């Protein structure tokens, strides 16, 4: 995250983390349910294996609220092809469950169309994750979050050198500095409606982090709505 | 009512069946009484931010 904040204590508890063999975190997910995690696709080209922590806000300090999760399946969309950045997605089952406590606790799935006319319809939308302060930075120690607004279809598709697919949109900021960056990829953005957060996007890619006409680009959650219900069982 | 003015009042979802305003909530909670609001029915719902320590 470029800008935006330090997640306060309880505001981000559907941050996951995956956590690659250097031990490192690589990308982000978002708690779904005690068993199952929402993820980029793309996270799953980054390393050979990985596992999901859950309830950390600082990487460097052991709270005691911390768990790690081993994955038991993993459920990539069919359609993921790096080509295209296209339907990326993918939702993990855990071996073990979560249990919620304080920093730990889903994300709600909307209804498709009220999220189209409700959601999708707000002035903004809330993206959190561990990764690169700047574009060329390194990792956040500590989770961040990050207010980002809408962009519209057309001036998404317009700033793009890349195809943006009807699973893809936009958020951000046209020139101020502050954008998700690689090492968010794979993490929440949801959106608020009367205190309640819904996921809405997952963060997929960005023609570099916070650049001038450019924006940030997430997976179209509504999208696949149907699809992560059934990947769930 | 409409959903389109302040959500059919409907604290979550709404839509508008049979003609008519509709609410409906997330998994983990259960629509009231008065068919507008949510009520979690656990102590960690999904989409609240866990402020209050147990
Ligand atoms: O590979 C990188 C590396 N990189 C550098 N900077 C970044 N930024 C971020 O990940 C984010 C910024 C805002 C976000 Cl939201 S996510 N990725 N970025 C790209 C660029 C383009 C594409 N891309 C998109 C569509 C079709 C083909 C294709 O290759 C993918 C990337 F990962
Ligand atoms: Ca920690
Ligand atoms: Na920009």
């Amino acid at each position: 995250i470029v800008g935006g904040q330090e997640c306060k204590d309880g505001e981000c508890p559907w941050q996951a983390l995956l956590i690659n063999e250097e031990n490192e975190g690589f990308c982000g997910g978002t708690i779904l349910s005690e068993f199952y995690i929402l993820t980029a696709a793309h996270c799953l080209y980054q390393a050979k294996r990985f596992k999901v922590r859950v309830g950390d806000r600082n990487t460097e300090q052991e709270e005691g609220g911390e768990a790690v999760h081993e994955v038991e399946v993993v459920i990539k969309h069919n359609r993921f092809t790096k080509e295209t950045y296209d339907f990326d997605i993918a939702v993990l089952r855990l071996k073990t469950p979560i249990t919620f406590r304080m920093n730990v606790a889903p994300a709600c799935l909307p209804e498709r169309d009220w999220a189209e006319s409700t959601l999708m319809t707000q002035k903004t939308g809330i993206v959190s994750g561990f990764g690169r302060t700047h574009e060329k930075g390194e990792q956040s120690t500590r989770l961040k979050m990050l207010e980002v607004p809408y962009v519209d279809r057309n001036s998404c598709k317009l700033s793009s050198s890349f195809i943006i697919t009807q699973n893809m949109f936009c958020a951000g900021y046209d020139t101020k500095q502050e954008d998700a960056c690689q090492g968010d990829s794979g993490g929440p953005h949801v959106t608020r409606f009367k205190d309640t957060y819904f996921v809405t996007g997952i963060v997929s890619w960005g023609e570099g982090c916070a650049r001038k006409g450019k924006y940030g680009i997430y997976t179209k959650v509504t999208a696949f709505l149907k699809w992560i219900d059934r990947s769930m069982k | 009512k409409l959903c389109s003015l302040d959500n059919g009042d409907c604290d979550q979802f709404c839509h508008e069946e049979q003609n008519s305003v509709v609410c409906s909530c997330a998994r983990g909670y259960t629509l009231a009484d008065n068919g507008k609001a949510c009520i979690p029915t656990g102590p960690y719902p999904c989409g609240k931010q866990t402020l209050e320590r147990r």
